[PDB]
């Protein structure tokens, strides 16, 4: 697998209208917010799952493009598949003693499964396949302005089993963010790609997934989510020639002249990108 | 008692205001599954200046629903609100951790007082 | 029952005149509005309910066109019926152990219930039948301009129960929106349609429901509500040829020339539709 | 009960001269207006009350034409009359456990109470009887052009009570609309009529009541109030052959040529009725 | 901390203006089932530029009516209204959430003062 030969950094801008970009499991289902400033948050795992879903949809389980975590599968069975394909006994809870075979099993896992090859995975279980760090990493998405989550009451004209009034025989709850423009940062590391085999075709498919991430993620509670801007910084050498924080500071978001009241559309924000350093090429056509 | 109506600390007053708003909503709309403290506590303590205005709108609606009935407490809660917001020059954009703790202390102090028979 | 082969997005424009388009269970019964900007809202749940009502009325519960969420229906009994039809013994809380049995039980009701086939459903209960995402689904409707609901006080010349002060007058209240033009967006996905068997005749029936949605839900509180425009974008590809937000911006609604005061009729607005991208066909269904 | 076999839409024109068509309980009994524009309003509840009064005056408590809401009636007592007629013991807050019995109770209520049969009712009090939507619905009547209510102060020779402040010539007031032409819309739905038994004799009585609504409603508060036009659109088949708003737009009311000052007589307006679609029959009762 | 007549912050001035308008209305038209606060509080803060001016003409009508009778408040009320109006450069079409919170603070501050004395 001819791994990529350049270090990348990208910034993704997406917004939600009357939707719930990511619920909070331990606080009802409210959208995640910063507990001190109120800015909305979307966990990296959510975006990674959306990318996984897009890859699965657009590849339909083709060769070398399977997905490891998938949906209600048993991972130990996947590890057993990997061991069988390598002619090894998975009986021990440890990795095979011979380093060559311990590398062979993990290489098979990386080659077969796209999300392992891209984001990495931990496979230390009863049947062990090692660890992969993942060439592609992305941090939490954070709204540019504070959001005010809204709880919407909804009723139902039907009952599941039996009601006590046999009146609000059913009352539900819907959480929505009236609007919020989120900014997601991400990094791609060439050495890790060389270790796992993350190639250029994988990078192109990843860009496609980022651009069309939400077009097939529609749901009753998602609302209208869309990808607005994707700026990709490509370094001229393997290790890069500019700090990450310097590049991300080139992408700036501001209200422009629509300061009247709360933001309610992408037209209320203005995005500008500066000139990249000498050794970095910035492509924004995505 | 424990409640100190003379504190006049902005986090304390905001906590008291939140408690009285929750009590007003509970009285106006009995049987609701979730109260204000269950819904807007996170947002209220995160950025009070962004959500307290709509909390006050809802409280005004709830007091309106109570004043109509001949049993009129509504007026009592409204005067409490007058007094509490009297001592506030402006809502805080953000509240520090200790300030949030004081906010919760004030909320719990006010809530117990309104539960007196 | 072959599923559809294209991806659709549509924009629906409806307005209310001296009516309550959708009451708010929390704010008494005030019409749902955005507390920050004052724009009116109508939950997608309400529009889906109206579509369900129209489908039930026009098809009279014919074969394969029953409504799963029906008035005072008991959902668990429907699940029991599905299990009996599939010849299975339902577990207390769990799907059939074999995947084939679970797929059969889910597919039976996904087939012979229209609203499950279209909008999906969540059916995990004491009798579990699984989940459906549904190809068709809509976002919250939002008024183009702020609406100012007016409380209308009304009196009743009768009394409910005898009492000291009760034959005697009593005072009630109504809430109405003097006028407001609402815009609703929607999406139809070919993959989920393949999963649920959403057919072409189902799509035609859905369009018919949308255009004639409000003609049969007249009531004392709803006032005069009507649907004014229905623009549907048909993609030439199963996965789509343009982002949804790009299409939704083609349809633009703004104040008609000369009109300066608050809107009080559909003649106060002008609606224009732009040219769609290369691979998208745009139809003005209404 | 042979329910009606068509769908109807009607628009009613009535005007008030030096009168108070409908007093606002909030604005000191002033005529209802749309505050943002000043157009007068008359709640559909007022028109329904006038129709009920006319029916009670004409039929005079016939077997099938009693009015459920009267001045000296306690609703819960009336509900109890239904249970005894159906030989049932009312549960304190719930409907009969057997659905057939509940249907019997509701049908009995609809059979002999004309207003329940026509406009529907909410009768879920302690002696519960269910709900009825009612085939006939009406929207708020809205004046064609803005009205200007006036306050006229009046005096009384007598003094209500012995007061030492007594001369105490008390200063009362009357609220008056110099003139206003109101347009009221309404709908009749066959599907709901079939559920309540709204028959053709009921429809003829309803037309008669609309025509002679105000002729027996004279009082001090109201001046010369009369109905001027009544256009009825009868749809060919059980469901509509055209959107309601299209039909209402046919009845165009405009200022008569040669009139330039404020409206003060019906001669100042010219009413024209357009061509109904092929599937709709338009007949002009007035 | 209490009412500051020299705050000269536009949301604060709008809140005070709404308070005085409500007081004048409830003085001129007693016994209303729904006061102007209950009906128009949310719309007033959300879109001041669309609803204040009609409230202002209605307030002019109320002031004329009250001045017709021998009793007076409405001279004090109309001079209050005019004074607040001068400082307001113009009515915003829409206001941010923090601005609306400041508006509510100003409204309550003004409302408490009118009760006093």
């Amino acid at each position: 697998m001819t791994a990529i030969a350049n270090r990348y950094e990208f910034v993704l801008l997406f917004d939600v209208e009357n939707g719930n970009p990511n619920g909070d499991p331990d606080a009802g289902n409210m959208p995640r917010i910063d507990p001190e400033t109120g800015h909305g948050l979307v966990t990296d795992v959510c975006l990674k799952r959306k990318i996984r879903n897009h890859v699965a949809l657009t590849k339909e389980g083709a060769e070398r493009f399977n997905i490891y975590i998938q949906e209600k599968a048993i991972l130990n069975e996947t590890h057993e598949r990997a061991y069988t394909a390598c002619d090894l006994k998975p009986e021990p809870k440890k990795l095979p003693k011979k380093v060559e075979d311990a590398k062979r099993v993990t290489d098979w896992m990386c080659t077969n499964f796209y999300d392992i090859r891209t984001f990495g995975a931990v496979m230390t279980t009863e049947v062990n396949c090692g660890q992969v760090r993942g060439p592609v990493q992305m941090a939490f998405a954070r709204s540019v302005e504070p959001v005010v989550p809204q709880e919407v009451s909804i009723t139902r004209m039907a009952v599941t089993t039996k009601a006590e009034a046999e009146d609000n025989r059913t009352m539900g709850r819907k959480h929505i963010v009236p609007y919020g423009l989120y900014v997601a940062h991400g990094f791609i590391s060439a050495p890790l790609a060389e270790k796992t085999g993350f190639s250029d075709e994988d990078l192109t498919l990843f860009w496609d997934a980022l651009v069309n991430m939400f077009e097939h993620d529609r749901s009753a509670a998602r609302g209208l989510m869309s990808s607005r801007k994707l700026i990709v910084f490509k370094h001229q050498n393997r290790l890069g020639n500019a700090p990450a924080h310097k590049l991300f500071d080139l992408v700036k978001v501001s209200r422009a002249e629509g300061s009247s009241g709360p933001a309610r559309s992408f037209a209320d924000y203005a995005v500008t990108v500066g000139q990249a350093p000498e050794g970095v090429e910035v492509k924004e056509m995505l | 008692v424990s409640l100190d109506p003379a504190r006049t600390d902005r986090p304390y007053l905001l906590g008291r205001l939140f408690a009285v708003l929750e009590k007003a909503q509970e009285d106006a709309v009995p049987g609701a599954n979730a109260t204000i403290k269950d819904r807007y506590l996170a947002s209220a303590s995160a950025n009070p200046g962004q959500v307290f205005h709509m909390l006050l709108k809802n409280a005004s609606n709830h007091t309106a629903k109570l004043r109509k009935d001949p049993e009129r407490k509504a007026i009592h809660y409204e005067i409490m609100m007058q007094e509490i917001i009297d001592n506030i020059s402006d809502f805080p954009v953000t509240m520090s951790s200790d300030e949030q703790g004081l906010f919760m202390i004030g909320y719990y102090h006010q809530r117990k007082a309104l539960f007196t028979k």
